[PDB]
RNA sequence: CUACAGUCGCGAAACGUACGUCC
RNA sequence: GGACGUACGUUUCGCGACUGUAGA
């Protein structure tokens, strides 16, 4: 509640009316500094000038926490705090909410949306912009879009009442740099894109820094992998079988993708499979129905080989039971939707091998040595002190539930209890609170931001498990990279304000020049009506003469027979994004197709099928060439904006 | 080697040792691994940082001394053959032992934490008497101070199980003269 | 001569058995002594009726001459017909006589590739011992690998008679392109398979006896940061912004022409961008032909001046500023004496506006490159200890060697040096003694390494780690069994024969058309493809008389001669301000014809009208008509 | 502290040391850095690995003592303020010194190169008697072995001036009490 | 002059996968 | 649905400089 020099020396240069990239590690202290500079800006106001500041936060929980704290404090001092979330984007006139408040906490995506609209034409309507976590102002961010507007309004030669752009972040980040010279160029570029004449950093309160920082130590763990693998042999036999039997209509598949000799159970094998998938997508037999039948059968073939590769990798990382259950769940999934003779042969073949899988996967000698030594070092930890709640970080969300079930039913380590949040002894989250001193990253190569309150550290362990030298090399380099980014800020601290001013004047003039050169408009749209076909059916479903565009991001189909050429099935997680409410997903309606075409939205009163280009092949009508645009932004055609007046 | 010497020099069993250890042919000296050797999967592998002897005990006469230097954290105590594999020593009702803890304390786990001061022995001599249940740890140079006595009225031999912090490569334990 | 020690027998011994090694002897003429021992022992052991035949490949002409001299001077006593062939010998006493009439041949390997290509020598069965020097260069398409392609294609498959024992003679087997130890083992297996070799014996026992020959100097890294008062870069950025604005005004489509997103002044990326812009604006098609003259000439002139400014910036970031200023002033005197033009007068005026303030900025002790001050600190402080040391300072380009020699000759503090480029104190040499100072390059001697761009330090430390990886993988491969190793390299050789023997169809299709070539910056219509001639598959010339007006020459003061011609003078474009470097003027053997090269030209198609930018006549297709002397 | 004790311990002039040496905050101990540290460049910098003190000398009485331990190759002597700044110490007519050269000699420079024997001092003691124009390097414990004698009757200050080999991070010299 | 050759340095496009985040 | 950011890995493509070779 009371500010120290640990937090007042931060506001000491900021109170002059300048812009800074102050980096504090505390969360409550960062919020205290933002409240401090907001209070200093509000209290300095003469009559004629009142508060019109804006506070940018990125994610929704930080936004709601800041709305709670800023409406809690600045209610007594005669100021009106309002905020904008997803649920506030509709049914209100936005400009009155800009004007009739002082401390608006809106998320930057909706400000970029309203810069597209026309509301707030110049940013003089605000006098302050307070950015949170401004190290994400790297390139093409909405933060960087706002800074593009402010920089071309200040530097452009149309100089008027420009606002201040004081920013705040937690740690600068190295980004895409390997060398300390590029670390300096990165940090100075981050000052340049934010109009930062100064970097404020803690120098005289290093003791108050060292009390609350929570900096624990490295704990890499080093392990050799298995020799006696049977599931790899049986699944390799099934993959030999399925790939060999698949080739009866397609011989040139090895000639059709340029990938070299693939290995069973690697990432490059999945690259091989998806490349031969995109290869066999483009077969163009003039039958157009045997084309459909043949392409559907080989679609079944390559999808099954892909899922078998996923089972291989899951066994390579996690327990054999996890791969077994995942393939069983996949066959239960394919058991629900449709059935074909290719599929019936593959299901009866899987049921043939399934009993041997369930036999050999239940041998306790087939435990993974990575898992064995992981259990070993964990029982070492629980022999050191049995009162440590453990939290883990794995590479992927798939091995989260795998290690949940590794806990669920473990007699050797029965003092762990599941707590998934992606009164809990164990929790596994995948990617980035600090009151439990145990984090275990298993097969995983800015570090983890585990500091929110004004707590303490008192020790921790951070167990990382290694099975290849890649994490060893890259993470020892990365510990040296933490050392040289500390060296990077210690090199930046040895300058003058004027030479930094002309340096950022060079860089800002350069970036203004390049941004003003890069002004390519949209190219000539294709007015040629092309057709679309399903990827797994090769069924003509729609054209480009019946596809609308809502807000230059979304693409709908006006076909009403197209409305009965899919099937609608309600969403497992219905929600909104800026115009809508999701109601359902839609699958392709054929004999046994069940391809995921898109999403079904509720806009005002309709139920509109927003489709995706990812489940589509774009075919010519004049010649008939079936090309494959993967993102909607690269399918250049005559885009027709949306018409609600029709229906 | 001046009070009652009663037992023989113990010798580690070659089938109840850990997965990690590579105990020498001299068979009174173990040295830890830098990466463990994966052995054959059996139900008699103890799957801990443990190793057991094979000397079946006697009527009442036992005393043995082992070198407990050059180890960060060790654990010496007695254990029966039909003890559960996944359970570590210090977690059962069949154990009397000595524990130089991680927090610089000489504790023990017995039937319960019996903490002493911060005394670290370099060599420890365990004295076992099965006639009346008298047990003594005449460790080193402290006027043969046992400092605690335990009483075990068991029905099985009580083979010395040797435990250590199994994550320091270069650690070694020695059995030496009584 | 010298004397045979123990390790020089130990290295030689695995080849004395009769198996194909790869010797990993370190430098210090131990390898050229070991080759002597192996050649002597091999030739001395044959029975009567037959006799041996050695061939020692060397790669560089001075290394060839040195090994020819020593193999004559060591085996003249025994009565061995030493010889040698290179590119410098004359066409007489043919190779069929020489390889039949000698005992120890020294080739440079392109000669044997030539003879095996044109079928004059049958195959390698005439040889019995091929000694490859610097065998760790056996790679993608190197001449050692071409000879190895022929030797493996004889061995595998249609098995011929006796084949020669290959012996390598590297000094480090080069684990490059590898990251982890398995890939380094893959590299050494790939190389040792590609030489048909089985034993990679190094010294193991008398290592302490070795180190009185080789020596590893201890290193120091001295990273120094850049400048801050970069007024030179500011003024040059001003000039570049101005001329780039002029070029953008006359083009209005410039940022469509290359996909390079972010281009700053004074790197290598800007030079890639300006080259791509030049190659885009050199091809134009718009049916206003005298508009094309102004457009192409203006774009070529602006792009050429921008490229010169970019090179001036690159030179100024590694030397003193006066070197870049002299470079620009020599360039501007070379452009002002060339022609008269509105654009050239505009650029000369815009430079010589800023000229006097630029030279006032350059002639300054404060605006000094701190890297050169750190070098002067090192050279001062080291030579104050041992004033007899000599220094082999390495630089990157050539212009930096000339600039640093000018800098050392022109300094107050550095009076006691006597430089010499490549009796002398230092040697300012790029890519050839107690001080081996590296200037940004990737007893009791030191090896410093100055840099500004961090990452040079990282590449040198990664290279030291790679040497340790090389030693570890050599030691791991030295413990295998020979039979499984022979089988492993037999599978690698078979896989490589299958890959190489499968994709050799780059079949050309002759575009039997007629095209007209244009000048590269003025777009004058030069000649026709129907009137060019291929003389001896090397040179190309225009047998026309209407062409004889379209170029005006310039007399080259000294004459010159080819192997079969006599070059007289250069020729140039006869337009108003083009003066382009087309080619040179030569005589065939009787009369005079102009000979041109495809680098400074475009190929304008007659029918379609499109123009393309070629660089090799091997790449460009047409009716290659052999020249007839009767015309 | 047994012969005629006359003078004071000096302090390095921090306007005159070059960019490499980084004399600590106690300000009587000269030490080399790991990498140079860019300070405000003046004309009075050295661009060498040298250092000057601050105190102008006297009529007939000066002496100080310097510990030449913890150094590869060093040189200690005197110099006048009007010294050619880019020039090495001891190679003008403005200086006498003693230098520990590359071939491990106690050489001394009145520019005149005289090699001495292979005795490496730990401690160097400079005695000045400008009343008679005398300068002598009694090292330590040698029963006052003079190790040189040079004559300079200058009209300028003769500050204690030091050179040390500035490429060995960890090289440092100490002034200590008489 | 043709013409291969090996190394270095900086790049740009077409990708798959993994995580998160908002609108 | 789409936008953005980060990481891993693969397959090519041109550019500039350095070094050397054979034919003519
Ligand atoms: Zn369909
Ligand atoms: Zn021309």
């Amino acid at each position: 509640f009371k500010p120290r020099n640990y937090q007042l020396e931060l506001a000491l240069p900021a109170m002059k009316g300048k812009n800074t990239i102050i980096c504090a590690p505390t969360g409550c202290g960062k919020t205290f500094v933002s409240l401090l500079i907001c209070e200093h800006h509000l209290k300095k106001f003469p009559q004629g000038q009142k508060g019109k500041v804006v506070f940018f936060a990125n994610q929704i929980p930080v936004y709601e926490q800041q709305k709670s704290v800023f409406s809690k404090y600045f209610e007594r001092h005669g100021y009106r705090v309002t905020g904008i979330s997803g649920a506030t984007a509709e049914n209100v006139p936005v400009e009155q909410i800009v004007e009739n408040n002082d401390i608006i906490i809106l998320t930057p995506q909706i400000l970029v949306n309203n810069l597209k609209k026309g509301t707030i034409p110049s940013l003089s309507i605000f006098t302050l912009m307070i950015f949170d976590e401004c190290h994400n102002t790297s390139k093409q961010h909405p933060y960087n879009m706002i800074m593009f507007n402010y920089l071309d309004q200040k530097l452009g030669g149309s100089s008027g009442p420009l606002p201040q752009v004081i920013g705040l972040t937690a740690s600068v980040g190295v980004g895409d740099a390997k060398n300390t010279d590029e670390a300096l160029d990165y940090i100075c570029k981050l000052c340049a894109s934010l109009d930062a004449s100064v970097i404020a950093t803690v120098k005289h309160n290093l003791e108050e820094l060292e009390q609350v920082v929570y900096k624990p130590q490295k704990f890499f763990r080093k392990v050799e992998s298995r020799i006696s693998d049977k599931f790899k042999y049986i699944i390799a036999q099934l993959m030999r079988d399925t790939e060999s039997l698949a080739k009866r209509i397609c011989k040139d598949l090895e000639n059709l993708s340029q990938i070299q000799n693939r290995e069973f159970g690697t990432q490059k094998y999945e690259q091989w499979i998806v490349t031969v998938q995109k290869a066999c997508m483009v077969f163009q037999m003039p039958d157009k129905d045997e084309e459909s039948r043949i392409c559907k059968a080989l679609f079944l073939y390559t999808s099954h080989l892909r899922k078998y590769n996923d089972a291989l990798i899951i066994s390579e990382h996690a327990r054999m039971k996890d791969a077994l259950d995942y393939l069983k769940d996949f066959f239960s999934n394919v058991r629900a939707a449709g059935f074909d003779e290719i599929e019936q042969d593959l299901t009866q073949r899987f049921e043939e091998k399934l009993q041997e899988l369930e036999s050999v996967s239940r041998d306790p000698s087939n435990e993974n040595p990575k898992l064995e030594d992981l259990c070993f070092i964990l029982q070492e930890e629980y022999h050191l002190n049995p009162e440590t709640i453990t939290i883990l970080f794995v590479k992927t969300r798939a091995l989260v539930d795998a290690l949940k079930n590794w806990i669920e039913g473990n007699p050797k380590l029965s003092f762990l209890k599941p707590g998934i949040l992606t009164d809990h002894n164990i929790l596994i989250a995948t990617s980035v609170i600090a009151q439990c001193n145990l984090v275990i990253l298993y097969e995983y190569v800015i570090k983890m931001i585990q500091t929110r309150g004004r707590g303490r550290a008192r020790g921790s362990k951070c167990f990382l498990l290694t099975s290849n030298a890649g994490v060893i090399e890259k993470e020892q380099i990365n510990m040296y990279k933490e050392k040289m980014m500390n060296d990077s800020i210690l090199r930046l601290q040895t300058w003058d304000e004027a030479v930094f001013r002309e340096k950022i004047l060079h860089i800002q003039t350069h970036e203004k020049f390049i941004r003003d050169s890069q002004e390519k408009p949209k190219p000539v749209p294709d007015k040629e009506n092309k057709k679309l076909l399903c990827r797994k059916c090769k069924a003509l479903a729609c054209y480009t003469a019946d596809v609308r565009v809502i807000e230059e991001c979304h693409y709908t189909v006006l076909g009403d027979a197209f409305k009965e050429c899919f099937v609608s099935r309600p969403h497992p997680k219905p929600k909104q994004f800026s115009s809508f409410e999701k109601r359902a997903k839609i699958f392709c309606a054929r004999q046994n197709c069940s391809h995921d075409w898109g999403i079904h939205v509720k806009y005002k009163t309709f139920e509109i099928p927003v489709i995706k280009i990812e489940s589509f092949v774009v075919e010519d009508i004049a010649t008939g060439v079936q090309t494959l645009y993967s993102k909607w932004k690269d399918f250049h055609f005559e885009k027709i904006p949306f018409d609600p007046a029709e229906m | 080697s001046r009070f009652a010497q009663w037992a023989i020099h113990p010798t580690f069993n070659l089938k109840s040792l850990s997965c990690s250890l590579e105990v020498s042919k001299d068979s009174r000296t173990v040295t830890v691994s830098h990466r463990p050797q994966p052995y054959r999967w059996s139900c008699e592998r103890f799957s801990t940082s443990q190793v057991l002897c094979s000397q079946a005990l006697s009527s009442g006469k036992h005393y043995w001394e082992v070198d407990t230097r050059n180890c960060s954290h060790w654990a010496v105590g007695v254990a029966s053959w039909e003890m559960s594999r996944d359970q570590v020593l210090g977690r059962t009702m069949d154990s009397c032992c000595v524990e130089w803890k991680g927090t610089s304390q000489l504790s023990a786990w017995h039937m319960k934490e019996t903490v002493l001061g911060s005394d670290r022995p370099g060599v420890v001599g365990i004295w076992l008497n099965l006639e009346e249940g008298k047990l003594a740890f005449y460790s080193v140079d402290n006027q043969e101070k046992l400092l605690y006595e335990c009483t075990i009225s068991a029905s099985s031999p009580l083979y010395p199980a040797f435990w250590l912090y199994g994550l320091h490569p270069g650690n070694y334990l020695i059995i030496k003269q009584v």
